[PDB]
């Protein structure tokens, strides 16, 4: 087949990334990999000639023993945006979130019947480390579209929609978006229909070669800011209500206290009851009423990132915003969980973003409370997306914890 | 020497930009004369061949003598080629570390002999290696070369020679998978568990496999003679060790004679246990000269002292044994200092290290240990690709409870206590809960940002009161300020309200170290004490007395 021409995004080439420290079982893991590729002739060993770099990593895919190979292509993806985002665009559908249903299908097996742009595969270029560096290095690079590279569906899209045609002309409501390697399939059936239309579906995939997860996106309800309800406020308790309410205005519309903080008068004990008054009693609830009641104001604006921050709470707890710009959040949450810290905060980084994909079909750039050198040694130990979102390391503020406990 | 019957890389120059074109700068009769004697040689050896006035292209040449000797050589300022050539891979990314290496029966040193020149240059490119032996003066055309081979001083020399050395052992390799080759620079290390003669025989077919290449190695006792001096260390058959450190006796000691003695140290604590290097490292602050004088302090000399004992007779350390596992212990050395050692079988270190990252500005045991944790984590996968199993100077129960409270994520693969002191301790513990019948100081503190003058005081439930002018400080200041008075005016058991989400967070992560001396002192306080409850607020709002102070 005729190859699409790759154009990186003008003035700025190749991606030239550091290789991290692998471990020996991922290190042979990774080599069988690719001794097969190779022979299937879909990689082919490089030379000194090419200084271009990628990272790759080893995963293990939920419910599977196999090793799975995954390819960082984050950096190239950002240097290679205009092709694959305002050139070659996908179309996203709000009908998706709406589904009763939406089954999560890899369709990354797909890649590797198209050839990649013989100009561009030097781009595409990894490394195989070796232990205590005892040897070189084994290089390689892409001949055809590499799984993890954004520029793959762009281009196979056409060919895509071939392969789904009648399944859709069959089925009219059924959603299927593909992000990268996967394709996103929802629709408002009974389970078992929807389970079936899904089989269907596979099957078609099927005489392409392509060959599920499943979640219910309809019922992501709110995770509203939650002031209690008690019978008996200490100042303490107060002096806490009024943080997290007054907190809770410069971020949702018509938040009032007034009447709370007048509660608040001299230096007084904390630990000291304080009766209420029945109008301040109003401000815990036309605010709870609000608090429940989603952002009024707060649309995506899609030429603008995303953002996704996340606070451990305690206990298998922790709590997430997604936002564009700073307090006003598009979405909020929770996730609760063998697991450890990184374990589980890998596991909700993967959740926020597998919404964030269906929602707005991009990923938000997480903000990690964590160490990036812990971040980064353990984090591919329970990695099992084909995709990898962006991410910064953070210190969480006392306050936000709570304002959002 | 040979020149390889070997493929070539494709060299290019950089997007838009052609070769060099530099003017040749007139030469000495005696430069040119040597120059001459040279060239012809290496072309006679079809390193290099003549070329016409059409090329465009030229680098300029220089030839300078020899201490000592009345030996020249030809220098060539590779410089433009260089700005103009692809950037290429990087050739080794980082260099096995003697306590990776697995131990074999013999091992053999193999230097390849000119290498660069024993390699072909992509045709297409020599074009742009070309140079001029200018005439006599002005006068006469100069006498064109370009190479054949790898030009030293080039970009991808380095690069492309271990390139193509990498594809000519793949045979070996292949046909040899119990033996293990060290391609280093233009070294070739030789390891095998093999019966003497059969390992001078496997290193023979080597020699000729690469001679059928355009490699020259050399032969049996041409080659070199265990111990290896390699990298800094001695290579002996069952053990490695940095080589021989000697510690300057002196006088007085420069700003250069400390650093020098830094490096050495730094260097010897990858096996000589607890080197320590902070006093020392100390006088290195705020630097003045090179050759200034510093008189080293108390507890510098000290350092250097113990340091002395602990060099003088030596340390070894063993190679690795991929059938066991790794045994990783740290211990607390001192003043945010810590030291670990990896052995695999009890006492017979793998290597040593020392770790001391001031990681933030107030930090504490249990973080220090974590980041040490780490540090050590990675140092593993590299060097063994796996990571050991810790002997943690802590007690689980300390951990999990910092960990568990704690509001970043954190991590530490398999350990177990071990009991040796210092322990690593939490010094403090904030009330989760209001102490009852306890003050309550409503703290607060606040800094004109332009007279940089500022107060700090408090307001308590029971009356009491206090505030305080400070010089030159900020908001950030004045509210540790507060805090301090409250907790300075208040025994066993305070309440605290502050308005700064600043010393809060400082606080709440339990500080036990920090490069601010008022912080130092808030933690002072904060041990000493017996319950503590702290809270915050919003300022500027009709909470409590804080619109009082
Ligand atoms: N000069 C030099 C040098 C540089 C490097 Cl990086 C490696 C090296 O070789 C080993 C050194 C090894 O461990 C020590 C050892 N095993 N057998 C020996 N015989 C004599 C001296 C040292 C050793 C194991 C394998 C090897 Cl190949 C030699």
């Amino acid at each position: 087949i005729e190859t699409v021409p790759v154009k990186l995004k003008p003035g700025m080439d190749g991606p030239k990334v550091k290789q991290w420290p692998l471990t020996e079982e991922k290190i042979k893991a990774l080599v069988e990999i690719c001794t097969e590729m190779e022979k299937e002739g879909k990689i082919s060993k490089i030379g000194p000639e090419n200084p271009y770099n990628t990272p790759v990593f080893a995963i293990k895919k939920k419910d599977s023993t196999k090793w799975r190979k995954l390819v960082d292509f984050r950096e190239l993806n950002k240097r290679t945006q205009d092709f694959w985002e305002v050139q070659l665009g996908i179309p996203h559908p709000a009908g998706l979130k709406k589904n009763k249903s939406v089954t999560v299908l890899d369709v990354g097996d797909a890649y590797f019947s198209v050839p990649l742009d013989e100009d561009f595969r030097k781009y595409t270029a990894f490394t195989i480390p070796s232990i205590n560096n005892e040897t070189p290095g084994i290089r390689y690079q892409y001949n055809v579209l590499p799984q993890g590279w954004k520029g793959s569906p762009a281009i196979f899209q056409s060919s895509m929609t071939k392969i789904l045609e009648p399944f859709r002309k069959q089925n009219p409501d059924i959603v299927i978006y593909q992000y990268m390697d996967d394709l996103y399939v929802g629709s408002d059936l009974e389970i078992g229909q929807h389970r079936t239309k899904i089989e269907e579906l596979r099957q078609h995939l099927l005489r392409w070669g392509l060959t599920g997860y499943e979640l219910h996106p309809d019922k992501w309800t709110v995770q509203p800011i939650v002031l209690p309800e008690k019978d008996s406020w200490t100042v303490n308790d107060i002096q806490k209500l009024v943080g997290k309410l007054n907190w809770a205005s410069q971020i949702y519309p018509g938040i009032k206290v007034r009447q709370l903080c007048k509660l608040l008068r001299g230096t007084k004990a904390l630990t000291e009851v304080i009766p209420l008054t029945e109008e301040a009693e109003l401000e815990l609830a036309e605010n709870r009423e609000i608090l429940k009641e989603p952002v009024h104001g707060v649309y995506y604006d899609p030429s603008k990132d995303l953002i996704a921050e996340i606070q451990k709470q305690g206990q298998g707890q922790w709590t997430y915003q997604i936002y564009q710009e700073p307090f006003k959040n598009l979405k909020t949450g929770k996730y609760a969980r063998h697991t450890n810290d990184v374990k589980q905060l890998t596991e909700a980084v993967q959740k926020i973003t597998t919404e964030s994909i269906v929602i707005w079909g991009k990923t938000p750039k997480f903000k990690l409370p964590i160490q990036k050198e812990t971040w980064e040694t353990w984090w591919t130990e329970y990695w099992q997306a084909t995709w990898i979102p962006e991410w910064e390391f953070v210190n969480t503020p006392p306050l936000v914890k709570l304002w959002y406990q | 020497s040979p020149i390889s019957p070997i493929e070539t890389v494709p060299v290019k120059l950089k997007p838009g930009m052609d070769g060099p074109k530099v003017k040749q700068w007139p030469l000495t009769e005696e430069k040119i004369k040597a120059l001459v004697e040279i060239c012809t040689e290496m072309e006679k050896e079809g390193k290099i061949s003549k070329i016409g006035p059409e090329n465009p292209y030229n680098t300029p040449v220089f030839a300078i003598k020899k201490k000592d000797s009345t030996k020249w050589r030809k220098l060539v300022d590779f410089r433009e080629l260089n700005k103009r050539t692809q950037d290429f891979w990087e050739v080794q990314l980082g260099i096995p570390h003697p306590a990776g290496l697995k131990k074999n029966k013999s091992v053999t040193v193999l230097d390849v002999g000119d290498a660069y020149f024993s390699v072909p240059l992509d045709e297409d490119f020599r074009k742009y290696t070309a140079f001029t032996i200018p005439s006599i003066n002005n006068e006469t055309p100069g006498i064109r070369y370009q190479y054949n081979v790898l030009p030293q001083g080039w970009k991808g020399s380095p690069a492309i020679f271990q390139s193509s050395m990498t594809k000519i052992l793949e045979p070996f390799r292949k046909q040899n998978p119990d033996i293990v080759i060290y391609q280093y620079m233009d070294d070739l290390y030789v390891g095998s568990d093999l019966e003497i003669g059969q390992h001078r025989t496997k290193i023979e077919e080597l020699r000729q496999h690469l001679l059928r290449w355009g490699l020259t190695t050399p032969d049996k006792k041409h080659q070199k003679e265990p111990p290896f001096l390699w990298m800094g260390y001695e290579l002996h058959p069952d053990k490695w060790t940095v080589q021989p450190i000697v510690l300057p006796e002196k006088d007085s000691w420069t700003v250069n004679d400390i650093q020098k003695l830094v490096g050495k140290l730094n260097w010897a604590s990858q096996i000589y246990p607890g080197i320590k290097v902070r006093q020392l490292c100390k006088l290195l602050r705020g630097t003045k000269a090179l050759t200034e004088v510093i008189p080293l302090t108390e507890e510098a000399e000290l350092e250097l002292a113990e340091n002395r004992e602990i060099l003088k007779e030596p340390v070894h350390g063993v190679y690795y044994d991929p059938s066991k596992d790794l045994i990783a212990e740290i211990q607390k050395q001192g003043q945010g200092q810590w030291t670990y050692q990896i052995y695999q079988e009890p006492f017979k270190n793998l290597k040593t290290g020392k770790y001391a990252r001031m990681r933030g500005a107030h930090t504490n045991d249990v973080k220090q240990l974590t980041e040490a944790v780490q540090k050590i984590t990675t140092e593993s996968i590299v060097i063994w690709g796996k990571t050991p199993k810790f002997k943690l100077p802590i007690q689980k129960e300390t951990w999990e409870t910092w960990w568990t409270e704690y509001w970043q994520a954190t991590w530490i693969p398999e350990w177990e206590f071990v009991n040796t002191p210092p322990l690593v301790k939490l010094w403090y513990q904030l009330e989760k809960e209001p102490i009852v019948g306890a003050e309550t100081f409503y703290v607060d503190g606040a800094a004109n940002r332009e007279t940089k003058l500022g107060k700090a005081g408090y307001v308590t439930n029971r009356g009491r009161q206090k505030v305080v002018t400070l010089t030159d400080t900020t908001n950030q200041k004045t509210e540790l300020q507060a805090i301090y008075l409250a907790l300075q005016d208040s025994g066993l058991e305070v309440n605290i309200v502050t308005d700064s989400q600043y010393a809060l967070g400082i606080i709440q992560a339990q500080p036990d170290q920090s490069e601010s001396e008022l912080v130092n002192q808030i933690i002072e306080q904060l041990i000493k004490k017996e319950k503590v409850y702290l809270a915050w607020v919003p300022a500027h709002k009709g909470i409590g007395g804080n619109e009082q102070v």
